[PDB]
RNA sequence: CCGGCCGGGAACUCAAAGGAGACUGCCAGUGAUAAACUGGAGGAAGGUGGGGAUGACGUCAAGUCAUCAUGGCCCUUACGACCAGGGCUACACACGUGCUACAAUGGCGCAUACAAAGAGAAGCGACCUCGCGAGAGCAAGCGGACCUCAUAAAGUGCGUCGUAGUCCGGAUUGGAGUCUGCAACUCGACUCCAUGAAGUCGGAAUCGCUAGUAAUCGUGGAUCAGAAUGCCACGGUGAAUAC
């Protein structure tokens, strides 16, 4: 059922909503070169688990992290099981 | 004529000849001919010497063959002074930018030997 | 390879880097780290590497400039 | 195995959608998600009242439900205390203010999923499959329309080969895509496994 | 192909000579769409045999195309041995398709320099009877006539 | 010269609702421009149909959303008094510019 | 004072607006040379014109849109065709006779799941 | 104000709903007076116009207990979890699917007119500035017929290379870097510079395709922090042959 994994997950999302978007918008501003220093030894500082890289975009139904889709957050087989049952409004199933 | 090689460059355009030369390849030649004065579409056979002689001078203003030969040379060498992993792959014959070896490693191995 | 406006160096590395200087002559300690940038005004350190399962000391000479620690280490066995 | 989901075929044309609402994606995500948990919890909740179906519309602070039950004095409660108490829950659960609707639905053992539920509940009752088929086909028969399919699969009996069992009098054309056939499956659970019942009815004639 | 025959294709003729003969001999010289550059290559190809040749262009194509083109055709059967060959009379289609096929064809293996010329070179050949072609063309004559059975 | 701009799944749906709009607009009588066909936008997806092996079993879906706008331009005091509460649908999403 | 014709190509379309005039035509703001003259299919948007035969009794003004050359070229074709359905039904016969009336009902296939094009198959193995 | 300028029915492409239309309908011949077959007029398409979805009862104890659920068994102070490194990317080999080419139908420099389908706010990001570069800021517009991605390319005109392992192809390798992400050695893509393996159209054998098809040329999307020669999807040119 994977919720050691589901759980990893939620807790990272959640360390790095706390640990970003706080100062991670000055970042590039006061790296880059404004048209070594005390501050970019600083900078260096950061951990590696509040990068959003650390996410993956995992389903929400089951957790499985391939076949993900970001409009309707969920795996290939339960969006299609969701639009056979028609719980996903607008999806008709296409035929062009 | 010729500078430092084993064959004739001549009956050809410039930048061709100055491809033929080890060492610079098509842009730099363009480059060189752009800093020369020398015309690319004129062929380097029926040249003056005086012309020949200001791309002698803009050949010796850089890396010369030979030189930058021996220098890849050195280079590879202090890799494998290194012994590092690029120095590894130097010595087994295996590539080194990172690419596969279960297939499709033919040109750094050579021939298919069974 | 890596941008070339600022390296790469772990702060655990750079205080082992100045305690080690700090302390002088030591005898190699183990290091877990592989993601790092050196340089030629601390050249001269014997900091050993880990590769899994076995670890290997590495003696940093004059001509490595801005090579990985772990390059030296080779992470696989072949025969 | 090969066939097509009917209702999902027939959702453009003569089935209706069971979420009609609107949204973009950064909310589509979340609004599948709530709808998911909003759908789920009422289901367990409901089971007992043997709901048919649950429809979900979104103003997009709002959400006003539609629950489609065979027996709406189950669900409504005593004098509106219970639905509005599960109404409340619903909107704690999605964090916007919440209406709740009820559809009777005439004719239950004509109605699609109940069916399946019907027949799950006798399969953990234990009474014998073939005789669940037979009571749901002749009840549909005498109080409904003409056409109804069911299929009973997994662990029949417990035998080594694998059989599926089906009955059939009465037309269900799935290929065509007028007729109105509701479909619909569910899962009995038993000491000897999970029993799959699916069931296809069609309502009325065009 | 078993129920019920299905005809080639109607083409568009060409603009500058209005045939749609050489507008099918644009298409089979034709390779992966490029009719413009192969329309181009016949007209080149055309201009310089018409330039060499100075007689009538519309005689000298057609005496060009019945050097080329072959009146009778191979055909294996597998009827007795699972090797026949017998003669049998040849559609005019299949008998100009087959002579602009070959002609590129031995255009093709002509080893010049532009493809015009190699064109040019094969359309002069056919004339004064010296073709790849039209060797492949008596290869199928005498194939026929060494392995002709029921006449 | 404001514009009403309507986006909803159910083409029917929307249709019914903008011609709500300009029969409100209309049951007096005023120049009122009536609704346009801004094209509809469809979002297709491809997804395989297995759980676990697909070579060339894939199901096609597709959303669209169409998409009115009625570009008001009379003022009218009952019309901006009381066009608000004539479609009551929820599966259309209004927005309004200028 | 204006005789009309739109025509289309497959992924073309054209307006095509002639009054009584001079024999010079005109095609996106341009003449027919300085559009597409110079490269191959320009015969066609003379067909109609040639097979009646006449050229200086006409002026015409295309604007043509979508697709490509050859495509822009049906097109305007095209719209000559029904701007002589607009002029009259012997010469309609006529045009029908000779295969230019009908509007071309070959548009290009949807690719497929499983395939590499349209119709092209992936290759598989024997075994 | 040469940038589609603004009152204008909105003529017209276009978009997007309601419909009409094409149903062997009408006429000849064939068929037994039947179904039906063939041809012709009209017409945008004539004989399920084209394409797609739609895949019956069942077979292969076919595949998934690794999407999820569940019967039995097992660990439950370790077949559980949290970590730092590494591996999933190895390499004397073998096979399958593709990409690039072996060239003149082509390679390099300049000029040139269009596409369709799309996506874009923890984003799309024109444009200012510098650089023979990947590309570095508070730059407008857009949550989408407006703004961006987005210069379409094969092709068409030239100048040149003149049938060479070559102004063909780019593998591999060495220097100097951008972007992403805390961090590209294992183990991302690129461009700035340099070298330029094999490759001379491929044996037995074998694959796809009947028309807007095969070939060939570009473009977008999904997952995606960044990374497709794969997959989905769209358009340009567009065959030959079915006796």
């Amino acid at each position: 059922a994977k919720q050691s994994m589901k759980a990893r997950e939620v807790k990272r999302v959640a360390l790095a909503d706390k640990y970003f978007a706080k100062r991670a918008e000055l970042k590039a501003i006061i790296s880059d070169v404004n048209a070594r220093w005390n501050a970019v030894l600083k900078l260096q500082t950061l951990p590696r688990d509040s990068s959003p890289s650390r996410q993956r975009n995992r389903c929400r139904q089951t957790g499985r992290p391939h076949g993900f889709l970001r409009k309707f957050g969920l795996s290939r087989i339960k969006v299609r099981e969701a639009a056979m049952r028609g719980e996903i409004p607008g999806l008709k199933k296409a035929s062009w | 004529a010729r500078i430092a090689g084993i064959n004739i460059p001549d009956h050809k355009h410039a930048v061709i000849a100055l491809t033929s030369i080890y060492g610079v390849g098509k842009t730099r030649s363009k480059a060189i001919l752009a800093a020369a004065g020398i015309a690319e579409d004129v062929k380097i056979s029926e040249l003056s010497e005086g012309q020949i002689d200001t791309l002698r001078d803009e050949v010796a203003k850089f890396v010369v063959e030979g030189d930058l030969r021996r220098e890849i040379s050195m280079s590879i060498k202090r890799l494998m002074d290194l012994g590092c992993y690029r120095g590894l792959r130097h010595r087994r014959g295996l590539p080194v930018r990172g690419q596969r070896t279960k297939t499709n490693a033919r040109t750094r191995k050579g021939p298919r030997k069974p | 390879r890596s941008l070339k406006k600022g390296p790469f160096i772990d702060l655990h590395l750079l205080k082992k880097v100045e305690k080690a200087v700090e302390s002088g002559d030591k005898k190699p300690l183990r290091t877990w780290s592989r993601r790092s940038t050196i340089f030629p005004n601390m050249i001269g350190l014997t900091i050993a590497v880990h590769n899994g399962r076995q670890h290997v000391p590495v003696f940093v000479t004059d001509e490595m400039v801005g090579h990985k620690l772990g390059e030296f280490a080779p992470t696989r066995t072949y025969r | 195995g090969q066939k097509v989901h009917p209702n999902g075929i027939r959702l453009g044309i003569v089935k209706p959608w069971n979420s009609t609402w609107f949204a973009n994606t950064k909310e589509f995500a979340d609004n599948l998600d709530s709808d998911f948990k909003v759908r789920q919890y009422l289901t367990k909740e409901l089971a007992k009242a043997s709901v048919s179906r649950i429809v979900i519309e979104r103003p997009a602070k709002s959400i006003r439900v539609t629950i489609h039950t065979a027996r709406p004095g189950i669900v409504i409660g005593k004098k509106g205390e219970d639905v509005e108490k599960l109404r409340k829950v619903v909107a704690d659960i999605a964090g916007v203010p919440a209406q709740i609707n009820i559809a009777e639905v005439r004719k239950p053992e004509l109605d699609a999923k109940l069916v399946a539920d019907s027949i799950t509940s006798q399969l953990e009752r234990r009474v014998m499959f073939r005789r669940a088929m037979k009571r749901a086909v002749q009840n549909a028969m005498r109080l409904g329309a003409k056409g109804i399919k069911v299929e009973v699969s997994g662990r029949l009996g417990g035998a080594e080969i694998a059989r599926t069992e089906w009955y059939r009098e009465g037309r269900v054309p799935l290929h065509t895509l007028r007729a109105d056939i509701d479909y619909n499956t569910s899962e009995a659970h038993t000491t000897y496994g999970v029993i799959g019942v699916k069931v296809w009815i069609f309502k009325g004639e065009i | 192909p078993r129920r019920r025959v299905i005809g080639q294709r109607k083409i568009l003729p060409d603009p500058k000579f209005g045939s749609e003969l050489l507008a099918k001999f644009v298409n089979i010289l034709m390779v992966d769409g490029k009719k413009s550059t192969a329309e181009s290559i016949v007209y080149s190809a055309l201009e310089t045999l018409a330039q060499r040749s100075g007689k009538s262009e519309l005689e000298a194509f057609e005496v060009a195309l019945e050097n080329v083109r072959p009146t009778v055709e191979v055909k294996s059967r597998r009827v007795g041995g699972s090797t026949y060959q017998v003669p049998v009379e040849v559609r005019p289609v299949r008998r100009n398709a087959l002579a602009m096929r070959w002609i590129v064809e031995a255009a093709r293996k002509r080893g010049d320099k532009s493809m015009a010329l190699r064109l040019a070179n094969e359309l002069s050949d056919a004339a004064e009877n010296k073709g790849t072609a039209v060797k492949k063309r008596e290869d199928v004559h005498r194939m026929a006539e060494a392995n002709k059975a029921f006449a | 010269r404001i514009r009403i701009r309507l986006k909803a799944f159910d083409h029917r749906l929307i249709d019914q609702a903008t011609a709500e709009i300009v029969e409100t607009a209309k049951r007096t009588g005023a120049q009122v421009r009536g609704p346009i066909p801004l094209p509809t936008r469809k979002e297709r997806f491809t997804v395989l149909i297995s759980p676990h092996v697909n070579k060339d079993a894939r199901d096609q879906y597709e959303i669209r959303t169409h998409l009115r706008l009625v570009d008001i331009v009379e003022p009218t005091e009952k019309t901006v008094d009381a066009l608000m509460r004539l479609d009551l649908a929820a599966g259309v999403d209004v927005q309004i510019s200028l | 004072n204006q005789y009309y014709g739109t025509g289309r190509r497959k992924s073309s379309a054209a307006r095509v607006f002639i009054k009584p005039g001079n024999g010079k035509i005109v095609i996106n703001q341009r003449s027919l040379e300085q559009y597409f003259g110079r490269e191959t299919a320009r015969m066609v948007v003379r067909q109609p014109l040639e097979l009646v035969d006449m050229v200086e009794k006409l002026d015409l003004y295309i604007t043509v849109k979508g697709g490509g050359i050859s495509g822009q070229a049906g097109a305007i074709r095209h719209g000559i065709t029904r701007a002589l359905m607009e002029y009259d039904e012997s010469l309609r016969s006529e045009l029908r006779k000779a295969g230019f009336v009908t509007r071309d009902a070959r548009q290009v296939e949807r690719k497929k799941v499983g395939l590499r094009k349209a119709r092209r198959r992936p290759q598989f193995s024997k075994r």
